[PDB]
RNA sequence: UGAGAAAAGCCUUCUCUAGCGAUC
């Protein structure tokens, strides 16, 4: 039992030792987001997730700037945000559709109720 | 060698001695390096996987590992010297917490009389701040050990007991800091 | 746009071990980097809290191309053995090298002299990697520097690319040992069209006492491409 | 089917001898057992030579003979010694076996049972030959495999670009850490004589002052005469003087005294290997790169190579995305770094960073793939610059 | 020769390369140039590459033959990049050029028949 | 889904077909006396390559002294030999097995419940014999076939 | 298991029968003979297996062997030699063939081979030892040396 | 489905691989 708990703790050594991260609010926050993606832009197009629950192991990283992706992909110091969901607060195109949309619902969803 | 020694100046040392492998067969290690040992650090120079260096590659590598040596030598000189003026401000202390722990405790709060006006319970939480107001928000249980888990008194107790030592020690720690604080005499009566 | 500089992002295991997927905006395909704060061909690193991945191109290598495509079963595991053939100047080697990990060995088959100087200075910063420059149709003239592996991987693009690995086969790869074949139908004949071809040269595969189990083709990233999965001696079950 | 095989590896030379063996049925699931499985391979077959390589020296050359199929002088040695003189042996190449027959009348056979027995020798091998040589099996292969492939497409060793690397991340590295220290030692010894820090605008220069003089109350006479020579200008030092006689700072205590003056040393002795370093990353980009370094600068032309990876990446790169390499630290764009003969205007300013980037790129290119690196490309690339620039500054 | 000049082609293969460049310009289907040769083997477009081996630096073009290993490009050398010039339709010595590949042409036949003569230089 | 297939159009059938004979289409070409490459390029106007599979050789070698004429007959320079790995000798499971893999044969045989099979698979044609005449079925470039 | 140890111990019997026949040892003497050459039997004859067992029982039939040379003269029999003697040795040497060609790589016990064949066994024996020790360990000067100066 | 269902601690019976053993 105790050998059985010891090994749970990790993914294992077919992907060196990757460690299941401790689930917090700002981490479900940030899967919850991912799971969501297709409705951020209506001309994207994504297939179906592949797992209904959460991963059990998994990373969180950022991507390393390089030289040679000065101009053609880099966002600027400023710009950058600490998660996922900070970023979707951010840009004015994402919130801009959301708000109509969602205005659209419940617009539609008073004459519903009346 | 990386793998057959850990000791980080023991390994420069011995590059420092001897460049390369060739002459690890000649040279003698026996002053830094046990004799048991140094006959497998002998015995893998014959056979080594590693490509053969420049005499330019092997006198920089040589200028980077003196630079090491030196700031152990030094660091170890500062440290004497926050031995002898812990010793000398705040003698009462140093005999109870210990001298590195009770240097974070006044770097934390700026002074030794910023210290002193703080109460028990806080000494004890003062190093885990992060915790604290993420219990407090959440009304989660508070943390229990602070800076003072680095303590000697605290870090030999059994972890069921870790708990109740540190908030005797804060309790009397805080005696200790008034009154080197604000008394004019320097002794070690009370502390010991 | 794309995944720009700056971007948060998570990594999970895929199916296959040794492989990661890159969950975002984007997904890509990442392999665990053996050496950290590298980059072999200027691909897009992610850094993990000590831990650093590296993103795979499909069009630049054939076997990301399959593991994108839907393969079943690629036998490059870590702790493996693999004998790799055409190693070029070592793109999809270096990939290769990150899923072994430190205790599998790649060893790596080139013939040109130009790429050849590219994979000993790829082998100077990756000990997992053997450089073998010599020509891959006579296997007996490097039989001393490899021992038994476990997987063959060809990529040698030539007529006779049966021939070729079946010399290898025989010469080095264990019993139970499994293949992994890139086929250009334009290759080996540009005269009969491409599926053909396929089925050609599976038949000379069970010729030569190898076992091909799957195909796939490789559609959105090359044209008139496929990659065969074999076993070679099976065990009695 | 007594006989006798020879087998190659990295280590040396083996000879092995096998009982029995059912022949007709050995490629079939039962009877393939037998090479299979390590105890029954131990019945069948033997070990009766072995005769291992003394130096990588002698592994190679031997390597090298198997390769072409000739008989090396080692190779007979071990076969003359301990086979009777009828006999058949076994060899994995046709070539060699023709070679040995010529040489010894011994009869060779390159195909049907012995290349079943071949692979389970090895298969097996380590165990076989286990404590027989000091270098494990795994190893000796993995060190003959890298020394074969250099020299069959000549590697050289001096041509390689790790050092140049390793050196610019820690020159970056250096230079954060001594503004860092040099910063405190000003605050420490700012309590004792503040004015020092007016006056001298050097951190090294600050610390080398700060050694010198350890208490303000004794600089005088033949002290002031030493102090004028560290300066610069001899003024100066006669204003420290008085600076010294007039002050606001404290008197230290002794003990605080000893642990500045030790600080204080170590940023000088820091500075003096970071000097070195520079040095060294000059005579290594000489070699490596000269054309490079001609035209551009040991300095700039190192930091491209690092911003690229390694140098043939760099040459692999169009002129177009050279210049981005730049584009950051404005490596092309900030033009005295790179000195030239001459000045760009605002409005030509990025015109000739165009076409600084396509001379790197040709330069880069000349360099990465030479028989011997020489500059006098690079010096030639360097005034096809001067030209552009006197062009524009003056019109023609 | 320089022996870096391996794949140096014959007079008879040479008459065959000049004639399929000069086709190829009139069907917009040739890029020109050392720099426009090497983007389009980053973008893999490419069916092969002509390069000139009277250079006076040959150097400056032998970071192609790197990149074709990579991509399974073809590749030969001419002895004139004069006689280049006149079959890429400009007024000046071309060192390196690149024929494209596009989608319908009715060269394919022409330029398949090339890449297998290229293949067969190399043994 | 095959890339070859542009919906029930096979493009990358070309004009050399790899053809799979069955057991059962040798004997009737005997018994009406046809000739069994001539008589396909007379109906395809194109090279044809006849394939006999292991499994399929094997029935004719069952049937005995009565049947040796087709066996020398199968064994033809011309002809395909490809082997085939099965525990057993059936031969219809041994074809459509192929049709399903690969996509490019197109299949000769005469007994109507395979043909009923192999209409399930798209994009592969059947030949069978009518008349005095070979005949297929599925093919949009039949060319030279009766005209019916 | 303890079938081949079977074939063993009855392979044994005769010479210890004989040396009762002789009045060299008693009946309860080979009893104990008997038990603890069993006990070593089924030491070297397990799946796993260990060096000290075979020196252990080579230890023992040289202990065995000094003894019954010891009664021997004063018995005064000197008779028989061949069915005792030869047949320990025999069993001695089977045993180090056995050692050796489990651990080659082994000089001590190679050493020891050598000096057992010195002193106990054939001298073309002993020439057979240096073949095989001079085949694997030709890289080592010394034995070549020790090899010429027997 | 219907010795209902669910959870913990002890014995009994047995299944797979993987080394290891066959060299006298
Ligand atoms: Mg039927
Ligand atoms: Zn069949």
């Amino acid at each position: 039992k105790k050998r059985r708990k010891e090994r749970q703790k990790t993914a294992g050594d077919g992907w060196f030792g990757m460690k299941a991260p401790e689930m917090t609010n700002e981490l479900k926050n940030d899967l919850k987001a991912l799971k969501m993606r297709a409705s951020m832009d209506p001309k994207r197009f994504y297939k179906k997730n592949d797992r209904d629950g959460f991963p059990k192991y998994f990373q969180i990283g950022t991507i390393v700037d390089n030289p040679a992706d000065f101009y053609h992909s880099r966002i600027p110091k400023k710009q950058r945000k600490r998660t996922i969901v900070e970023e979707l607060l951010a840009d004015s195109e994402f919130r801009r559709y959301n708000r109509r949309k969602y205005s659209e619902i419940m617009a539609e969803k008073a004459a519903n109720a009346a | 060698l990386g793998k057959i020694i850990s000791d980080n100046l023991t390994y420069c040392k011995c590059l420092q001695k001897v460049g390369d492998r060739k002459n690890y067969a000649s040279a003698k290690l026996s002053e830094l390096l046990p004799e048991e040992v140094e006959a497998e650090v002998k015995a893998a120079a014959e056979i080594s996987m590693g490509t053969e260096v420049s005499e330019e590659d092997i006198c920089n590598i040589l200028h980077l590992c003196t630079q090491v040596i030196e700031i152990s030598e030094y660091r170890t000189q500062l440290y004497e010297y926050l031995q002898n003026r812990m010793m000398a401000i705040a003698p009462n202390v140093t005999v109870m917490v210990g001298e590195l722990v009770g240097a974070r405790l006044i770097a934390h709060a700026g002074s030794l009389l910023n210290l002193a006006k703080h109460a028990a319970s806080t000494v004890q939480i003062l190093g885990a701040e992060k915790a604290l107001f993420r219990a407090l928000k959440s009304r989660r249980d508070t943390p229990k050990y602070g800076l003072i888990y680095h303590a000697s008194l605290v870090g030999q107790t059994s972890p069921k007991h870790k708990g109740k030592i540190s908030r005797m020690l804060a309790a009397k720690t805080v005696l200790a800091i008034r009154y080197d604080a604000f008394g004019e005499d320097s002794s070690s009566a009370m502390g010991v | 746009r794309g995944n720009q500089s700056g971007k948060n992002v998570m990594v999970e295991p895929h199916r296959h071990e040794g492989v990661f997927i890159c969950r975002g905006k984007e997904d890509a395909l990442v392999t665990k980097n053996l050496v950290p704060g590298e980059s072999v061909y200027g691909e897009k690193r992610v850094s993990i809290s000590k831990i650093e991945y590296r993103a795979w191109n499909p069009f630049r290598s054939k076997l990301a191309a399959a593991i994108l495509g839907g393969v079943d079963q690629i036998h490059i595991k870590p702790g493996a053995k693999v004998l790799y053939l055409g190693a070029a100047s070592g793109t999809t080697v270096s990939h290769v090298s990150d899923i072994v990990g430190p205790d599998g060995l790649v060893y790596a088959v080139e013939f040109s002299h130009r790429s050849g100087r590219d994979l000993i200075n790829l082998a100077k910063k990756r000990t997992n990697i053997i450089p073998v420059i010599e020509d891959a149709r006579h296997p007996h003239k490097y039989r001393m520097l490899i021992a038994m592996v476990d997987v063959i991987f060809a990529d040698v693009a030539q007529p006779d690319q049966t021939r070729i690995v079946a010399l290898n086969a025989h010469t080095f790869l264990r019993n139970g040992g499994h293949f992994v074949i890139s086929i250009k139908a334009n290759c080996i004949d540009s005269t009969a069209s491409a599926e053909a071809v396929f089925a050609s040269e599976v038949k000379k595969m069970q010729q030569e006492n190898m076992k091909p189990q799957e195909q796939l083709t490789l559609e959105p990233y090359e044209r008139d491409h496929a990659v065969v999965v074999g076993v070679y001696r099976p065990p009695p079950k | 089917v007594l006989l006798h095989v020879l087998f190659e590896h990295a280590v040396g030379y083996a000879l092995l001898a096998l009982k029995e063996v059912e022949e007709i049925s050995l490629l079939q699931p039962q009877v393939e057992e037998s090479v299979l499985n390590l105890g029954k391979f131990h019945s069948i077959v033997r070990l009766v030579a072995f005769c291992p390589f003394a130096s990588s020296q002698v592994a190679l050359e031997n390597a090298n003979a198997v390769s072409e199929g000739v008989v090396h002088e080692d190779l007979r040695l071990l076969l003359e010694t301990h086979l009777p003189s009828k006999v058949l042996l076994g060899v994995g190449d046709p070539k060699i076996g023709a070679a040995i027959q010529e040489e010894l009348g011994y009869n060779c056979q390159t195909g049907g049972v012995i290349a079943e027995i071949l692979r389970g020798v090895r298969l097996h091998f380590h165990n076989l030959v286990k404590g027989l040589t000091d270098l494990s099996a795994c190893k000796a292969q993995l060190g003959l495999g890298h020394s074969y492939s250099r020299a069959k497409v000549k590697f050289n060793v001096n041509r390689v670009d790790n050092m140049i690397i390793q050196s610019i991340s820690l020159l970056d590295q250096l230079d954060k850490d001594i503004n860092t220290f040099s910063m405190r030692v000003r605050e420490w010894y700012g309590y004792h004589f503040p004015e020092l820090v007016k006056i001298i605008n050097d951190n090294a220069t600050y610390c080398r002052l700060a050694q010198f003089i350890g208490n303000r109350r004794e600089l005088n006479e033949d002290k002031l005469e030493k102090l004028e020579e560290l300066t610069m200008d001899g003024a100066k030092a006669k204003a420290i003087l008085d600076a010294s006689r007039s002050s606001m700072g404290m008197d230290i205590s002794a003990i605080d005294l000893i642990n500045i003056e030790s600080f204080s040393s170590r940023v000088v002795s820091l500075s003096e290997y970071r000097q070195s370093l520079h040095t060294y990353l000059r005579s290594k980009m000489s070699q490596v790169a000269p054309s490079l370094s001609a035209l551009i600068g040991e300095a700039v032309g190192a930091r491209l190579i690092a911003h690229a990876g390694s140098l043939t990446n760099l040459a692999k790169y169009p002129a177009s995305t050279v210049q981005i390499l730049g584009a950051e630290k404005a490596l092309f764009r900030a033009l005295k770094h790179s000195t030239f003969i001459g000045r760009a205007a605002a409005k030509n300013k990025g015109r000739i960073s165009r076409y600084l980037a396509n001379k790197c790129s040709i330069a880069s290119r000349i360099d990465c793939f030479s028989e011997v690196p020489t500059s006098v490309f690079g010096e030639k690339l360097r005034e096809q610059v001067e030209e552009r620039l006197s062009f524009y500054e003056t019109g023609e | 020769v320089n022996p870096k000049a391996y794949p140096l082609a014959d007079a008879h293969l040479t008459k065959k390369l000049l004639d399929l460049v000069q086709q190829s310009c009139n069907y917009k289907q040739l890029r020109k140039g050392a720099n426009e040769a090497t983007k389009t083997l980053n973008r893999g477009i490419s069916e092969f590459i002509v390069m000139a081996a009277d250079a006076e630096p040959l150097e400056i073009i032998l970071h192609l033959p790197l990149l074709c290993e990579d991509k399974n490009v073809p590749y030969v050398f001419v002895r004139s990049k004069q006689a280049l010039g006149r079959a890429c339709g400009v007024s000046r010595p071309v060192i390196a050029c690149s024929v494209t590949i596009k989608e319908g042409s009715q060269l394919k036949q022409q330029i398949q028949s090339i890449q297998q003569s290229i293949e067969r230089l190399l043994v | 889904h095959p890339s070859c297939l542009f919906f029930q159009y096979n493009t990358q059938l070309g004009p050399p077909y790899h053809i799979l004979v069955d057991t059962n289409f040798i004997n009737f070409s005997i018994k009406a006396k046809l000739d069994l490459v001539q008589s396909m390029m007379d109906c395809l106007y194109a090279k044809c390559i006849p394939c006999i599979t292991d499994c399929v050789m094997a029935e004719i070698e069952k049937l005995g002294q009565k049947y040796r004429v087709a066996l020398r007959i199968a064994k033809d320079p011309r002809f395909e030999r490809l082997p085939c790995t099965h525990k057993g000798t059936y031969a219809d499971d041994c074809l459509v097995q192929r049709v399903t893999q690969h996509k490019c044969y197109i299949v000769a045989t005469v007994d109507r419940d395979l043909k009923r099979r192999i209409r399930k698979i798209p994009g592969v044609p059947i030949m069978y014999i009518s008349n005095h005449r070979y005949n297929i079925e599925r093919m949009p470039d039949d060319y030279g076939a009766p005209r019916f | 298991m303890a079938e081949i140890i079977q074939e063993r111990i009855e392979d044994r019997l005769p010479e210890l029968e004989q040396l009762e026949r002789i009045g060299l040892f008693s009946h309860a003497e080979i009893k104990a003979i008997i038990k603890k050459a069993s006990d070593l039997e089924y030491k070297i004859q397990r799946r796993t297996l260990f060096k000290e067992d075979f020196i252990n029982y080579v230890q023992y039939e040289i202990n065995l062997l000094e003894l019954i040379q010891r009664r021997r003269t004063r018995i005064g029999y000197s008779f028989k030699k061949d069915e005792i003697e030869n047949s320990i040795v025999h069993r001695v040497q089977g045993v180090f063939q056995r050692a050796s060609a489990k651990w080659k790589d082994d000089v001590q016990l190679w050493l020891s081979y050598v000096a057992f064949c010195k002193k106990w066994a054939t001298k073309t024996r002993l020439s057979k030892v240096f073949s095989a020790m001079l085949a694997i360990h030709s890289n080592k000067p010394a034995l070549w040396i020790m090899a010429a100066k027997w």
